[PDB]
């Protein structure tokens, strides 16, 4: 089936940013965020 | 019961019809069945 749906969803090729790690920025949090992350 | 029309309350989705074993692959995560009609087609037991 082809189900389509309406929500809060992130983007297609939309712009996220990276960040490193080597202080810990507070990032604004609205209509959900997108987590990701390679270790 | 299954192979017998029998109305069923399965967790307050209450209907008629007839049950019976399925071969799907239901996600541990689902609960519902349904079909592009937007009606349910299959449920999980709770207790089984
Ligand atoms: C993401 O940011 C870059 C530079 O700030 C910008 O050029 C790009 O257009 C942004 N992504 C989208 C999808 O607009
Ligand atoms: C429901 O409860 C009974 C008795 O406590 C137990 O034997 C049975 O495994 C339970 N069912 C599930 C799906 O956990």
């Amino acid at each position: 089936v082809l189900h389509l749906t309406q929500d809060l969803f992130l983007p297609f090729f939309s712009n996220v940013t990276w960040f490193h790690a080597i202080d810990n920025p507070v990032l604004p949090f609205n209509d959900g965020v997108y987590f990701a992350s390679t270790e | 019961v299954k192979n017998k029309c029998v109305n069923f309350n399965f967790n307050g989705l209450t209907g008629t019809g007839v049950l019976t074993k399925s071969n799907k692959k239901f996600l541990p995560f689902q609960q519902f069945g349904r079909d592009i009609v937007d009606t349910t087609d299959a449920v999980r037991d709770p207790q089984t």
